[PDB]
């Protein structure tokens, strides 16, 4: 995970 | 063949073609100066309505004859010389005086009804009312008007999301009634969006098919499977019948698009986030950007909608902590006040608190945007991102919202694959040119900004590791030997900024 | 070309312009004062029957003159002038008066045509008779009129479950002469109920076939697939031949209907739950 | 029949014809000199209205008669002397006068024809304007004008990769107004880029297609099957239509399309690369090669966007350094220029580093050209050479960029009398402009700086090490035998003059 | 040799 689903 | 100002005489006069007319009387004054061919004639001769006669006589004489003459010589001697007149008037004031033409033979039939008809046709949307933008609507309907001459154009209305672009050129071809009958004939407003590879080829497809008569939308072949050269000719053919048209290419991604609208030699106005999609075209570019909303304005969009003003200093407060907070976006600003439900100060400096501790979540609702809240916006821009900016932007979330900024204090917590670390200000470019995620600055000092809306957007979004990670790296640099801008005497301590760390520490010590 | 009032007089005028007249006598009048051609005259001089010429005179008549004045001065000279005085008269109803009749009635029993015809065709639903709620019908009804002048409109007729506002709809459609012929022309009745995502769509592809007329339901494509920018554009291309329309969207749950509806520019009374 | 003239005179005099004229006048008066027929006649003698009347003897007139004497001969005796007056006038107009009009102008606004229409239709992309190369443009319109009377012909407007072949043709066929309109009747320029076999068939499918009218775009059939010799007879067919047609076949890699295009007896503008598909074509074939930007007219080039020129001495030269890198190339110029962000020369020196410590990916930006950068470009220009020549060419890194250097200099690194190498050598600047031949002093070639970047970050990074070995090798091996100014042969076993770029090389492979 | 040509 880095970007919770991108956002 | 003709050309698009001949056959914007041919179509501006067509309420009149309409009124008083009939092929069946032209053909046989036709066949003789050589415009026609016997299956021209039979497929015009025989036609049930004459509204299908005329549509084929337009279409075939825009197409087979070498000029505009044969028909001037026409509605003369069949007594329709109210008609030879009028088009001999827009072609003597179209070759010997230019200029003349909008101001006397186009405009004194312009009607505030025919408009509304000719949008809605053209897909353009419902222009807002309750607050108009003056400036930003004004500036548009301005340089589009400088360009109704050219012959093809782009004019990028650019800015953040939910910035209110799309708005705005849906009040500048509502706004005059110049752009449309006047400047311009007519209006095709497609929406893009397009991600995909096919969504290139899939919008020109449905431009195609906004050009394409009422008749004919029954024989649309499987176009589906066709390829991008005959897409792209069978529209340059059916544009012929389509003098100066003006392209809304709203919501633009893929700097694709642009490519095709410039090898199809069209005039387009377009609304996009990311602005640097005009490197792909090699042209007349020209640029209007929806800045965020200034604090008087925000006044202006309140007061608009039935916002009570402040009394109280802590009211006024309040209004600026909303504004300061949505730092200037139409979008959140407007599910702000949908979301207001009592209409008090009061729940409105609750919805202020509730933007801190839920980000924009707390605030999301059903609002004319397509979008819940501002971050499924913010969404896509950050997932087109160069990998490398997507890292760049995952990492500026551990600054000071609202602050202006030195590269090298970002130089800190920015990745980078030596001693000169410019490489970052070129990412933090990038950045702000693609969606206005940051915000350039060049002097006093080379210095950026990440605004509050683009902030909180990151808080409750980004990986929560990331935030103390960048917290920590931030602390390691930190060290080694108001209106006003922080001295390199003075970086060694943030701790001016500790406020907005202690928040982010409380944020990752849950 | 005339105009409405001008060939209400070419039309109201044609019992009497077959009994007496010929359009020959007239070619050459017309051929002269500059309103006709001599191919014109041609195709109404050889002509088998009366009726040829003259139904060949009132259709090439309209198109070249840019009034009804060579074919008043005309009845006159050829001893017709019990035509030409009608004609001067009906002109006088008109050039000299700026009243005549708005939209109203002078063929009644409009309780077949607004009430059975246009109701049922537009599949209204056969209003409540047993219970009149005064007040919410008739506020209805009120503010339907002061908005009929409104190019596109919402109405929110908005309540409980099972709370009555559809009957109220019904009734509000059913009640006066007005809404129906006066301040709309046609109503489209359409109940939506929809909660899948496709519902949305498959709405306005029956309003698109509520629209359509009579002729080409036989014709009925494939339509299930077609892009909804389409099916937008198809709906508001057949939506030329509908002016002033009203349209009632009985139960909706989902605010895509809505938007649909504000993208179209659509006229709309709306009974649902959900404000 | 008629002809032109003629026809021109009947078609001309019909605003006149029709206010004044009966052809039953004239129906004896042809039934009689013996130039129609009581048929005819008939046709013509019981008609409705005097424009049917009219129509029928403006056409039926034209088969019979070997001329259009039996017309002004007649107009005379009655009455209608003024019209034929007009066409005796003009009949004098064309068979006294050796002169008219030629192929020019008298319906002003080729502007909408020639530029808006024909272009557009014809696809040719939107001509550049804020830059024009002057030399090339100029030659491509002069050489092409030399050509319309031809049948057939190959220009082939080759160069480099992104050397703005394809720009200078959008601009030679959209400055003048003769080669469309005056020299050709219309443009065709379809963009080739086939690589696979069944392209070359495809393409001129869709040149058969261009070719079509617009009615029947609608009737396409599944034309994809169908053999060639008929796809070929379907175009020599519909090209019936198509008097004086030119052809632009942008981006060319497969002699097979020029095979297509001599078979066809095409007249053709050819943007390519690799110039040996000339061999494909047994005739008149003229080239233009389209050469690197020299410093000047990339200085043209800056300006010409808002670049400003330089000052101090290390300013100048660091332009010197982005244009000697960028090897004169258009492409990567403008890929500079559009990622030059604050316009500074400082930044510019940014990226003058970044290019040498990160290739051509240092500065590969959005461009209207199809290619994020040169090296996808160049890529294909690899992919396509013989297997030796990839070779050959994959081990050309190892030398000196921008210096002139002999074949037996060049024996050392590349694989196989050692002339072979310059055969290779010779392909190889042929088929993508990636090397460069200089006859005397000494049979010498020269490796670019662009053409070298691009195979620093893309040959394997042993073989740059070894390529580097092998040459201290067979240096020293030719050590154990015992400026405007060409490398001596007493001099040839160190090549350690050029330590500086070898010790850089050196660091890339060995880490 | 050459990584994707
Ligand atoms: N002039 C305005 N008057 C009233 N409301 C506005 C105005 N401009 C923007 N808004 C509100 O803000 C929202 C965003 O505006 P808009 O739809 O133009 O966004 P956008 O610029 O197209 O953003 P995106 O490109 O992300 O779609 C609108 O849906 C509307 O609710
Ligand atoms: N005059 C009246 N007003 C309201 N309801 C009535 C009346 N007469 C009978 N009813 C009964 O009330 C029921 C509900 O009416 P209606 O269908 O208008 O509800 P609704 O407002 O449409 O609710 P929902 O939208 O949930 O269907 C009717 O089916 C009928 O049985
Ligand atoms: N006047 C000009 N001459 C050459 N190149 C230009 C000019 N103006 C801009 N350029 C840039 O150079 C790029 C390359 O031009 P062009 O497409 O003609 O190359 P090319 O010769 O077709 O190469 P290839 O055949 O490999 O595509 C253009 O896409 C444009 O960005
Ligand atoms: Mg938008
Ligand atoms: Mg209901
Ligand atoms: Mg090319």
């Amino acid at each position: 995970p880095l970007f919770n689903f991108l956002c | 063949m003709l050309c698009e100002i001949e056959c914007r005489a041919l179509s501006t006069a067509h309420t009149r073609l309409i009124h008083d007319f009939e092929p069946r009387d032209a053909l046989t004054y036709l066949e003789g100066k050589n415009i026609f061919t016997e299956d021209h004639s039979e497929l015009i001769s025989k036609m049930s309505t004459r509204l299908e006669r005329i549509a084929n006589f337009l279409r075939i004489y825009r197409r087979q004859a070498s000029e505009l003459g044969p028909l001037i010589d026409f509605f003369n001697y069949n007594n329709q010389s109210h008609l030879a007149d009028f088009l001999e008037d827009y072609i003597d004031f179209a070759i010997n005086e230019p200029d003349l033409l909008r101001p006397v033979v186009i405009a004194p039939q312009f009607s505030r009804q025919m408009l509304d008809r000719k949008l809605l046709l053209g897909n353009v949307p419902k222009q807002m009312t309750c607050y108009i933008r003056e400036y930003h609507v004004d500036r548009v309907i301005k340089k589009l008007d400088e360009m109704c001459d050219l012959d093809s154009f782009f004019l990028f209305l650019h800015g953040r999301a939910g910035s209110g672009k799309s708005v705005i050129a849906s009040q500048a071809l509502s706004k005059s009634d110049q752009l449309i009958g006047i400047n311009y004939d007519s209006i095709v407003w497609l929406k893009d969006s397009g991600t995909a590879p096919k969504s290139t080829f899939d919008l020109f497809t449905d431009i195609l098919l906004m050009l394409k008569s009422e008749d004919d939308l029954l024989n649309f072949p499987s176009v589906e499977h066709v390829t991008s050269v005959v897409l792209k000719r069978m529209i340059c053919n059916a544009l012929i019948d389509r003098p100066n048209t003006l392209f809304v290419f709203d919501d633009v991604v893929q700097e694709e698009t642009i490519r095709w609208a410039q090898e199809l030699r069209l005039r387009c106005l377009v609304t996009t986030r990311d602005v640097e999609i005009s490197n792909a075209a090699s042209q007349t570019c020209e640029f209007i950007e929806v800045t965020s909303l200034e604090i008087d304005e925000c006044y202006d969009f309140l007061e608009a909608y039935g916002m009570p003003m402040p009394v109280g200093e802590k009211e006024e407060d309040v209004l600026n902590k909303t504004i300061e907070l949505s730092s200037g976006n139409p979008a959140t600003l407007m599910m702000f006040f949908k979301s207001c439900e009592p209409k008090t100060f009061e729940k409105m400096a609750q919805l202020n608190n509730k933007l801190e501790s839920r980000g924009l979540v707390g605030v999301e609702c059903i609002t004319p945007y397509s979008y819940k809240s501002l971050a499924m916006a913010l969404q896509r821009c950050v997932e087109v991102l160069s990998d490398e900016d997507r890292s760049a932007l995952a990492f500026a979330v551990v600054m000071p919202p609202g602050v202006d900024i030195p590269v090298k204090l970002w130089s800190c917590v920015i990745p980078v694959d030596e001693q000169l670390d410019d490489e970052v200000a070129d990412r933090l470019k990038r950045l702000s040119k693609r969606g206005a995620l940051l915000s350039g600055k060049r002097m006093p000092v080379l210095t950026f900004k990440i605004d509050h809306i683009i902030h909180m957007f990151l808080k409750h979004v980004v990986d929560a590791q990331t935030i103390a990670n960048g917290i920590s790296i931030l602390e390691q640099r930190l060290l080694e030997i108001e209106t006003v801008i922080r001295p390199e005497d003075f970086p060694k301590f943030m701790q001016l900024h500790q406020k907005f760390y202690d928040s982010l520490k409380n944020f990752a010590c849950c």
